[PDB]
């Protein structure tokens, strides 16, 4: 019932071609493409009214080309991809001017397609995930238990960290770093580290039947990307770290 | 066409006011407010013309000269920490020109600060430990051996908020967070 964008994350080698797909809400005639860089607002790229591309004043260069052949599904193609094309490509759809009762005239956005252009894919790495058990001093000082999760050595910054308690996702008592740390700030295209906390009541942590899991959803290479290194291909994968509750 | 302060802090558990300036607004243009959460796309909140608007998400106060407006979030929680975009668009077109917006940070007031630095052992390892600086008041600033920035969590069912920072190295926590001023009343077990 929303706008879908695929792939969520895309790793591209400099000079290769990329395609970003948008599935707008059915019956919406307007389709929009936006480019969004770090710490900046979405910048207009192109506009479609059904199949006609009426406005393309925002397209950065000749390498940028968009299609919506049947007035529905749209594709944004970026040829001979450059490092400056690395951004979040947003897609939006709305349903014309004053079409229908209570029409708010709002833009419905997808979750975006983050593109990261790299010179060499040999630098792509999945994270290593570790869970650090609540301190015994914390439990006796506050009657609270903080679980710490560490996602390390991942490149690029294509991660989703989430906490799972007994197979169900938890959001309460959770804080993940809004941005990751460079493990080597004196190095370019250095690997990242990300931390998160899950704070529960000490009674909940002291139950040994309670299962805790830190999940890190990583986005790396696709099937089409060639891999000739002696290490496992850094594909889009989930890396987890689990822990049972500890009584005392 | 709209101007907003790039970043702003607000009190947690209170209604948050977000200002916007649109001096050259026309009669046909509406004022729209969008919200963008991290790793998400912008999402519509509210819109108005001249009249004050109220929905389950927020309130929108437009001045009578229509040169400025205010987005009012009824009760600011840690989940309201996002970028808020105030945009103006002509009634007939659909295209939206986004400005830089406002980075809103919902900050709680720690009633009972209990600053402490704890050591946490790895679930599956030896010589693997992190330091946890936690329960320090919102006025404490943590300076970056790896040190993460300040993080606010909300134990919603317990009406409790806490601040924390994580430090690790491959070292002893006692000297981990010493570069920025950590309360002198910090528990070091
Ligand atoms: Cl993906
Ligand atoms: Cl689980
Ligand atoms: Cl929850
Ligand atoms: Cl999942
Ligand atoms: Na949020
Ligand atoms: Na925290």
């Amino acid at each position: 019932a929303g706008v879908s964008q695929s792939p969520r994350y895309k790793v591209a080698k400099r000079g290769q071609d990329v395609a970003l797909r948008c599935d707008p809400i059915s019956g919406h005639v307007s389709l929009f493409w936006y480019q969004q860089a770090l710490g900046q607002g979405p910048e207009f790229l192109t506009y479609f009214q059904n199949e006609a591309q009426l406005d393309k004043s925002g397209l950065p260069s000749d390498r940028f080309f968009a299609e919506r052949p049947e007035g529905s599904v749209s594709t944004l193609k970026i040829q001979r991809t450059q490092q400056e094309d690395s951004a979040v490509y947003l897609c939006a759809s709305s349903l014309a001017r004053a079409q229908g009762a209570s029409n708010t005239g709002e833009l419905f956005f997808g979750e975006g397609s983050r593109l990261t252009v790299l010179e060499d894919l040999k630098n792509v790495f999945p994270p290593e995930v570790a869970v650090f058990e609540p301190s015994e001093a914390e439990i006796s000082h506050t009657q609270k238990a903080t679980l710490v999760c560490l996602a390390t050595g991942f490149y690029p910054d294509h991660v989703e960290l989430s906490w799972w308690v007994n197979g169900k996702e938890v959001h309460s008592g959770v804080c993940t770093d809004p941005q990751p740390l460079k493990e080597q700030p004196a190095l370019n295209d250095s690997r990242y580290a990300l931390s998160s906390r899950l704070r529960v009541s000490a009674t909940f942590w002291q139950n040994p039947r309670n299962h805790f899991r830190c999940q890190v959803q990583f986005y790396g290479l696709s099937e089409n990307d060639e891999w000739t290194q002696d290490r496992a291909k850094p594909v889009t994968q989930i890396v987890s770290a689990e822990a049972w509750g500890r009584a005392d | 066409k709209t101007t907003q302060p790039p970043s702003m802090d607000c009190a947690e558990g209170r209604a948050a006011n977000l200002p916007c300036n649109h001096s050259t607004i026309s009669g046909n243009e509406y004022v729209y407010w969008y919200r963008q959460i991290h790793s998400q796309g912008p999402q519509y909140i509210i819109h108005g013309l001249k009249n004050n608007e109220t929905n389950e998400m927020a309130s929108l106060i437009i001045t009578e000269d229509r040169k400025s407006s205010t987005l009012i979030l009824p009760h600011a929680t840690l989940r309201d920490t996002a970028v808020y975009y105030c945009i103006v668009r002509v009634a007939y077109r659909q295209k939206v020109t986004f400005g830089t917006g406002t980075k809103l940070q919902v900050i709680p007031n720690i009633q009972n600060p209990d600053p402490a630095v704890y050591q946490l052992r790895d679930s599956k390892s030896s010589d693997k430990s992190v330091c946890l600086f936690t329960d320090f008041d919102s006025q404490t600033n943590v300076s970056q051996v790896y040190i993460t920035d300040k993080c606010v969590l909300d134990m919603r069912s317990m009406d409790f908020k806490s601040n924390s920072a994580v430090a690790w190295s491959n070292f002893a926590c006692a000297n981990a967070f010493n570069n920025s001023i950590i309360p002198e009343d910090t528990f070091f077990p």
